[PDB]
């Protein structure tokens, strides 16, 4: 019984878990999206007929 | 003479015009690059353009 009533712990952990990880996810969201409009910069930049204001 | 004098004008307004192509700041014909390369694809690759000078 003892060791049954201990599983609560164990759920709280791993409960914990998922939502450190749901935060992670959160950040990601945000970091790809940003990575994705930098390459888009990148990409922009590389061409050789902007003028020197735009790149 | 004055066939001479219009024929003269007439070279200087080359220079002019050639000179004037540009849009917004890079010209593919007034002769100050050999090429302009334009974006084909996401990984970069170029379109080549050969300046053509006038």
């Amino acid at each position: 019984s003892a060791t049954a009533g201990s599983m609560n712990a164990v759920k709280d952990s791993l409960q914990r878990g998922q939502s450190t990880i749901d935060v992670a996810l959160a950040a990601g969201d945000t970091i790809t999206d940003l990575l994705g409009k930098m390459k888009e910069k990148a990409l922009a930049a590389s061409d050789t007929s902007l003028n020197t204001a735009s790149f | 003479n004055a066939l001479k004098s219009d024929f003269d004008s007439l070279r200087d307004q080359i220079t002019k015009a050639a000179s004037n192509a540009k849009f917004n700041g890079v010209s593919i014909a007034d002769g100050t690059t050999t090429k302009l390369s334009f974006l084909a694809n996401s990984d970069g690759s170029a379109f080549t353009v050969t300046a053509k000078t006038l």
